[PDB]
């Protein structure tokens, strides 16, 4: 997962979880990618699926 | 199973919007971004209880899909959780509405704008959307937006979250009923 097309003003809300480096489960890539942006690229992907 | 309950496809989890029918044929509505590319739908994460298979899907541009029930024993309630739904209506600015979804449950708020255009990127643009101040989060896609016993829309997407507050866009349900020739019950 590449968050270059981010940020995005809105995200759809299907659930396909990703696990961030902050130990938080992100509900989908769009949600994860806006968080990466918001963190100014500090947050990374730990692995796919729930944390 | 009723409006707001989880639904699982091969790829992820969404929420059931509304149970609908045409003649003796039962279907359910959900988001089109959920039905896009999904064939079979199940009631549980184990994929053990089958619900049915996608019969239609419209996304992007619109954001609705319909799945035809192939499970004969599952109860198909014409409600949203316990809430009876008896009819469908058009949203109006200032309308008080409630959403239900499989991740966050039930949250209320009001219609703030009509005919909104939401751009989810990469050519996924949807038009004609109801804007509200109700929050929603991943997993809630496709659940019902209703007002009393009236069906109003299907969760599509938005920003923010339930902790801090958010804006959620919904696809008008009337539009979906008319495209598939089905009705709520």
């Amino acid at each position: 997962v590449d968050c270059s097309e981010y940020p995005k003003p809105a995200c759809t809300y299907e659930y396909r979880p990703l696990c961030g480096s902050d130990n938080k489960t992100y509900g989908n890539k769009c949600n994860f990618c806006n968080a990466v942006v918001e963190s100014n690229g500090t947050l990374t992907l730990s692995h796919f699926g729930k944390c | 199973i009723s409006g707001g309950d989880a639904i699982y496809s091969s790829t992820g989890r969404c929420s059931l919007g509304f149970n609908v029918r045409s003649g003796s044929t039962y279907y359910f509505l959900t988001a089109g971004h959920c039905t896009d590319g999904a064939t079979t739908w199940w009631a549980n994460s184990a994929r053990t209880t089958v619900l049915g298979t996608t019969s239609g899907s419209s996304f992007p541009n619109n954001d609705y899909g319909i799945v035809r029930y192939t499970n004969t024993t599952i109860p198909k309630d014409g409600t949203v959780g316990g809430q009876d739904i008896t009819s469908a209506a058009n949203a109006t600015v200032g309308m008080a509405v409630t959403r239900r979804g499989s991740t966050t449950g039930t949250h209320s708020g009001s219609v703030t704008a009509l005919n909104a255009t939401v751009n989810y990127g990469g050519g996924d643009v949807v038009y004609g959307m109801i804007r509200t101040n109700v929050c929603a989060e991943p997993g809630d896609s496709g659940g019902p937006l209703y007002s009393g016993t009236r069906a109003i829309g299907l969760t599509s997407g938005g920003s923010g979250n339930c902790s801090s507050g958010g804006t959620t866009f919904f696809q008008p349900v009337t539009e979906a009923l008319s495209a598939y020739g089905v009705s709520v019950y």
